[PDB]
């Protein structure tokens, strides 16, 4: 049995606000009795100005119901701040929400606004924490979000060791043997090895880059982040396509092709895009042509029109 | 080079022997989606097999799904009650495409309801000014469903947002962060959402600055991924030495961003926007559009599932990235560049609620409908249909007939020099963004009406989602060109 | 697994 605020002793004092719809408002929702009166209070409460452990216990009581309420959300942080409240054990309380409301932006934010607070000299519980909350959902776009911005705005002030990157890429490999198609985890590894600023680029750390690049299109030849991977990769480096092709030739019919796993079709789209273009970077605009035009043609059907606007761009 | 979903091979996404939770998950969406197209009518077809489901658009019924849901929602909606400006414009938008009118009186309350979302101190929230926060995307919706339901009498609340432009500005100032990103709200998050819907807002209302770009352009463009869509936001490593893009390229962030970057080529600011990579963009947007198995539907990231609402995000920001490469290809020195066939096929097979039940549109079969993914696969629908270019002769005659002369006041800058250098930059910047916002246009001729006229909507425009008819009259009314 | 936009 639900008590009303208007019977609290402790909230007395208080004159809830109602909420101004004005007349016969459009999109209305019929809000429980306790969303209503937990509002009608905090509209008090907000417009007062108030900065209280009571406001503070209203705002949980509204974002359990809304986890979506930005307002609310705003206030409580405020609260915190003013309060001078233990940021660490709002972190714990956030840890069980978080898992919950995965695709909450709010939620997502107010940790981000937690972490830039307290400023740990060292956030490797907080990675750690993140890296276990993407085992119900590996690809929730929120927590990658939120990992390169933890990563990058730590390393910004120099808190990531060179033994935390390490092990940060040895989880990420981890991730991409577990499901080689996660794309989340192929773009965390393009933050890790290519864009971050304190990422080493020299002959032989592409090598490697290359080695892992063609060992996953060998591994799942029709996985389609592999290939977006490979030409990012050779395009971001100024890299020809041309000496890398016999390892891909075999697709179109260092680490080379299976002595072919079962269940692979060919030709691979994605591998005849890689011909045609390699045929561009040789002048040869004809033999690129008659590979646009069969991806137009026959192999790639869906993108008929982007094929075919491919190939006219030849001619 | 548009071929029916019906007229190839469908064949599931190859395993190559190696398991994963994403190929699971593939697998059985596609045969989800495989299913319901053998159990129904070919739209193509003037001979349909008998016993076989009707695909025609159920206009009707979204109709009423949306009439039940616009004057009284159930009690779960409450994670919505954030967002209540969103529901209003996906609902009228929706109306708008399917040929609906509202009664005077309803478009009245539509519009007070509206007006009591704005604060004084400038913006819209998720609710009444008394109970929630401005802003950018309740600001967005807002302004948009006013564009809509609205109109220039005293009770049209055009007027109020004329007289609202200053402390918007001001609201839009506030949530400016010095790497060129803006806060959705006060302590809030910053990504291209908050851009886009800022960007729309100031072009309509003629509440464009200098200070208000600066940078702007530079965090959009470095959003830009490896695999050419863009991610949600840019890091700016201490103007900044670098920025870093800070997740997946993902459909609606690379709506937001072609969007966001389309509408600054019309300013005139040196060496401004910085580029993107259109060829790469244009590249990603049309490999985002799912196999003949899985419908001819968009999905929103690679190895992610094809989805209806992407039909607006990934399938609506074609003819922004097509437009940006001919432009590129014309600094240097014809068959649809999406299965636009494939799309309508997605939609009305796939996308609408089973017949005879409650309508709506939906995300995929075995998924709820509801306002949101109803107003985005219309959305992307009306792109399907209609060839929508950006034309340069259309653009040309809008700047001849512009009238420099009629205008509401100028925005009041922040910073003393934050304004436009003198009245003759500020007038061309008006001319331009004006002329350029009213230069989209259908082509005769390009339509494609799939399974029938009975199943053509009206024709939303690229970068603002409403329609031509909604567009021109508002945009006049606040640069005075009526 | 709803779709979020705000
Ligand atoms: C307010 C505006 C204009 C928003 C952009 C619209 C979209 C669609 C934003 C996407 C936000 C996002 C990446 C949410 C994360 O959760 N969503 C998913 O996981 C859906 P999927 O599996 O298709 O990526
Ligand atoms: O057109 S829609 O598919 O949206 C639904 C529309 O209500 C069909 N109902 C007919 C009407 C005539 C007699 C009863 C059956
Ligand atoms: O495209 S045309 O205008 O030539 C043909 C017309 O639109 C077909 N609509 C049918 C009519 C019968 C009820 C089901 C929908
Ligand atoms: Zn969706």
């Amino acid at each position: 049995t639900y008590i009303p605020m208007s019977q609290r002793r402790s909230w007395a004092d208080v004159k809830p606000i109602m909420q101004d719809d004005g007349p016969n408002p459009v999109v209305p929702i019929m809000y429980s009795e306790e969303y209503k009166d937990a509002m009608d209070y905090f509209r008090a409460i907000a417009a007062k100005e108030e900065k209280s452990e009571r406001a503070l216990e209203l705002t949980e009581i509204i974002v359990r119901m809304n986890p979506a309420h930005y307002t609310v959300w705003q206030y409580r942080f405020s609260l915190l701040t003013s309060l001078n409240k233990s940021l660490e054990d709002e972190l714990r309380l956030m840890n069980e929400f978080a898992v919950q409301n995965l695709k909450s932006y709010q939620v997502w934010h107010h940790r981000l606004l937690l972490l830039d607070r307290i400023s740990p000299q060292d956030p490797v519980s907080e990675i750690e924490y993140i890296h276990g909350s993407l085992l119900p959902d590996p690809k929730n776009y929120h927590t990658w979000a939120y990992l390169h911005w933890l990563y990058s705005h730590f390393s910004t002030l120099g808190r990531i060791s060179e033994a935390q990157w390490g092990s940060e890429l040895d989880w990420c490999n981890e991730m991409l043997r577990v499901d080689g198609r996660n794309n989340s985890a192929w773009g965390w590894r393009w933050y890790l090895r290519v864009s971050r600023p304190g990422a080493e680029t020299s002959s032989r750390s592409l090598q490697d880059e290359l080695i892992y690049i063609l060992k996953s299109i060998h591994l799942i030849p029709h996985n389609v982040s592999a290939w977006n991977y490979l030409r990012g990769f050779l395009k971001h480096f100024s890299l020809p396509l041309v000496p890398i092709l016999p390892a891909i030739l075999p697709y179109t019919a260092f680490p080379m092709p299976s002595d072919l796993p079962e269940d692979t079709p060919l030709p691979v789209p994605l591998a005849l895009e890689y011909l045609a273009d390699s045929f561009i970077e040789q002048n040869r605009v004809d033999d690129a042509a008659k590979v646009f035009e069969k991806l137009s043609s026959e192999y790639d059907q869906m993108r008929a029109g982007y094929w075919e606007f491919r190939r006219r761009e030849c001619a | 080079f548009t071929p029916s979903v019906y007229s190839l091979v469908s064949k599931p996404l190859p395993s190559n022997s190696r398991p994963s939770a994403t190929l699971d998950e593939q697998a059985e969406t596609e045969d989800l989606i495989s299913q319901l197209f053998d159990l129904t009518a070919d739209p193509n077809a003037l001979v349909s097999e008998h016993g076989k489901r009707y695909s025609g658009l159920r206009k009707q019924e979204h109709t009423q799904f949306l009439a039940s849901s616009f004057f009284q929602l159930p009690g779960k909606f409450v994670s919505l009650d954030a967002s209540r400006p969103w529901l209003v414009f996906w609902t009228v938008h929706s109306l708008d495409l399917l040929g609906v009118a509202l009664d005077q009186g309803t478009k009245d309350r539509v519009v007070s309801t509206l007006l009591h979302f704005l604060s004084p101190k400038g913006g819209f929230g998720g609710g009444p000014a008394n109970s929630q926060i401005p802003h950018l995307l309740p600001t967005y919706a807002s302004v948009c469903s006013l564009a809509i339901a609205g109109n220039d009498s005293s009770t049209g609340g055009w007027k109020d947002l004329a007289a609202a432009r200053q402390s918007i500005y001001e609201f839009f100032m506030r949530c400016k962060r010095p790497d060129g990103g803006f806060v959705v709200c006060e302590g809030g998050e910053v990504d291209v959402r908050g851009t886009y819907c800022l960007l729309v807002v100031a072009t309509l209302l003629d509440i464009i600055t200098p200070e208000l770009l600066h940078n702007v352009d530079k965090f959009v463009s470095a959003c830009q991924t490896y695999e050419g869509g863009f991610a949600c936001a840019s890091f700016p490593f201490p103007e900044p030495s670098c920025r870093v893009s800070m997740a997946e390229a993902h459909g609606g962030y690379t709506s937001c961003s072609l969007n966001s970057h389309f509408l600054l080529t019309s300013v005139p600011l040196p060496s401004f926007p910085l580029s993107i990579d259109a060829n790469a963009a244009l590249r990603w947007t049309v490999l985002q559009q799912g196999e003949p198995i899985e419908g001819g539907g968009f999905r929103g990231r690679t190895n992610k599932l094809v989805d209806g609402c992407y039909s607006w995000w990934v399938g609506g920001g074609a003819p922004v990235a097509e437009e940006l490469v001919r432009r590129e290809k014309s600094r240097k020195v014809i068959p649809p560049i999406f299965n636009r066939v494939a799309l309508q096929e997605f939609t009305l097979v796939a996308a609408q609620q089973d017949p005879g039940s409650t309508g709506g549109l939906r995300d995929k079969p075995g998924k709820r409908p509801d306002q949101y993914h109803t107003c985005n696969n219309l959305s992307g629908l009306s792109i399907a249909q209609h060839k929508m270019s950006h034309s340069p002769s259309t653009v040309s005659s809008n700047r001849l007939k512009f009238d420099a002369s009629k205008g509401l006041p100028a925005v009041k800058p922040v910073a003393p020099g934050g304004g436009w250098k003198n009245e003759d930059e500020r007038q061309n910047a008006r001319r331009e963004i004006w002329a350029n916002a009213l230069g989209w246009i259908e082509e005769e001729g390009g339509e494609i009406i799939v399974g029938g006229k009975d199943n053509r909507i009206n024709t939303t425009t690229p970068v603002f989602n409403i329609l031509g008819l909604r567009l021109k009259p508002f945009i006049n009314y606040f640069y005075c060109q009526e | 697994t709803k779709c979020v936009v705000m």
